[PDB]
């Protein structure tokens, strides 16, 4: 029984409260699919868990013949490489890591920081990195006067420990905006939608796949349109896992299906 | 060793080939051997050596630095990307399935099939199945109706690919009676497509998306364009491939992220791939 860690991360994962007597509520698409639900433990409690990476990994442990459980990192991080000297991961990296998880089934960043020390699938997902504003408000992009000079007129941020933080503090080129940054980021891209919604977050750096889906669901909010750097979701598992190499032709398999193109056409577009 | 055998196969403005002088290669260029059959019914033959360079040659030339290895650059003379015929691999693949390039680099797609004989690294640009049309014409991608269903409008859309690839497979598999439809409009080759589209002999062209982003990145007066990034069909990349059980891949993995979280990648793309429109 494999343990899959997972975060919320809609329209990746959705976490609702089950009904009374602990199961699902049992719900189809607009265009007559069944939405298929899992029971995913999270911070203590049972709860609902369905989405983008649910159906990934209920076609993976059809595919390839394994049960599982579903829980919700317990930090609700991605996962960065901190200081304890020895160093640790947190979000879902420290997770899978420590045997708290098997595998991460999520809207996981591949990049070269966890490539170190984790096995990735081949890309489930590919996307980018965009900008989400309020509607009304009119920046440029990733360059733009009130994001590289940045002050407490217009802030901007990103989630907190992702694979956003490690890109912006990476980069001596990114100094100046992650000053700025680090000192505004989130605990969660929901935290820093509604905040954006709110007027309290002027604009958000996070993934396209997310953003843009959140603009097509609410009015008053709009992304820039433009990816300013490219990258994909993975799949992730230990290091030499025996799992790795099936996960990964499942994944390829499933691009030439047409599945993941169901699975775009179900949930992000 | 670290001095390795590598395949490449030539598909501009992923790899280019040039003669040479002074008679050695410029720089850009690094040197690659080609060997040309004497005639069709013998297997003699000369190895001629050539000059390459490109978007993926960039790409080997930082990889060797960082990975730190030196190699025997060599042109895939028998297929292209890689085929299993009667069971029996031919071109890029092939070379290495058969262990005569540990690692073959190029314009070659990571996919399944492939994926089982022999190990690719990350992706290092994006592909997929593509749709390019005149600018102004309406159509959502692949699975798009009007693909699917094509005798559903009226005048039926005109559309093909170049049979015998990938893409001509792709569409068998997934969608019969638009591979039956669109078989009439096979195109020789890419440019022949394109020259169908500009002339309104074709409707659209369905192709590689990394191959149709660069195209229409350099059309003349920019009328031909593709379908937007999120609606390319069996996304996947282009990959290095390597031996099964390689131990190369994950260096290359490292140094391939390493490329594209740094800007290395994107400063080849602006070098090799965008274009005026
Ligand atoms: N790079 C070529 C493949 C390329 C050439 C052709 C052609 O000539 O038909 N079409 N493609 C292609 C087809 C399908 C996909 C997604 C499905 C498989 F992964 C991506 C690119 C190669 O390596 O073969």
């Amino acid at each position: 029984r494999l343990k899959i860690v997972t975060i919320h991360q809609e329209p990746f994962v959705y976490v609702k409260p089950t009904m009374s007597d602990g199961t699902c509520k049992e719900e189809f698409t607009v265009n007559g699919d069944p939405v298929k639900k899992v029971i995913c433990t999270g911070p203590t409690v049972p709860q609902c868990c369905y989405g983008f990476c649910i159906d990934l990994l209920i076609k993976l442990a059809r595919t390839m013949n394994f049960t599982y459980e579903v829980h919700l990192v317990a930090d609700g991080k991605f996962g960065t490489q901190e200081r304890v000297n020895k160093k640790e991961w947190n979000g879902m990296m420290g997770e899978l890591l420590s045997g708290q998880a098997d595998m991460i089934v999520a809207p996981l960043t591949i990049n070269n920081e966890r490539a170190q020390y984790i096995e990735f699938s081949k890309p489930f997902k590919y996307q980018g990195l965009t900008i989400l504003v309020k509607k009304g408000t009119r920046i440029t992009g990733i360059n733009d006067p009130r994001l590289r000079n940045p002050s407490d007129k217009f802030i901007y941020a990103t989630v907190k420990q992702s694979s956003v933080d490690i890109y912006f503090r990476r980069q001596v080129e990114l100094s100046t905006m992650y000053r700025h940054m680090e000192k505004h980021n989130y605990e969660s891209a929901a935290e820093a939608i509604q905040a954006v919604r709110d007027n309290k977050l002027h604009a958000f750096i996070w993934d396209s796949a997310v953003l843009e889906f959140e603009a097509s669901q609410k009015c008053d909010l709009v992304t820039t349109g433009e990816l300013f750097f490219r990258s994909g979701f993975g799949i992730g598992m230990r290091k030499d896992s025996p799992w790795k190499q099936n996960v990964s032709l499942s994944i390829l398999k499933s691009h030439e299906n047409g599945f993941m193109e169901d699975l775009d056409k179900t949930w992000v577009r | 060793d670290n001095h390795l055998s590598i395949v490449t196969l030539e598909e501009a403005p992923f790899v280019i080939v040039e003669d040479i002088d002074t008679e050695t290669c410029v720089r850009n260029t690094v040197p690659c051997r080609k060997f040309v059959k004497i005639n069709n019914s013998t297997n003699e033959g000369m190895n001629v050596k050539k000059c390459c360079k490109g978007f993926c040659i960039d790409i080997l030339k930082k990889l060797s630095r960082t990975v730190k290895f030196t190699y025997d650059l060599y042109l895939v003379t028998n297929g292209k990307h890689g085929k299993k015929v009667n069971n029996v691999w031919n071109g890029m693949i092939g070379e290495v399935v058969y262990q005569r390039a540990v690692m073959a680099v190029g314009s070659l797609t990571i996919n399944e099939e492939r994926s089982e004989v022999v190990d690719f690294s990350v992706p290092f640009v994006e592909t997929g199945i593509s749709v390019m049309v005149s600018r102004g014409t309406q159509v959502t991608g692949l699975s798009d109706k009007k693909f699917q269903r094509p005798h559903d409008y009226s005048p039926p859309f005109r559309f093909g690919t170049v049979p015998n690839g990938s893409t001509e497979r792709n569409i068998r598999n997934n969608y019969p009676y638009m591979h039956q439809y669109m078989t009439r409009f096979n195109q020789r080759g890419v440019e022949d497509a394109l020259v169908s589209l500009k002339t309104g002999k074709l409707d659209a062209f369905i192709y590689d998306a990394a191959v149709l982003n660069y195209k229409a990145g350099r059309d003349e007066g920019c009328k031909l364009v593709t379908i937007g990034s999120g609606y390319i069909f069996a996304t996947t990349g282009y990959g290095i491939a390597l031996q099964k059980g390689s131990p190369w891949k994950r260096q290359i993995d490292l140094a391939l992220l390493q490329f594209v979280g740094d800007g290395e990648m994107e400063e080849l793309e602006t070098l090799w791939l965008t274009g005026i429109c």
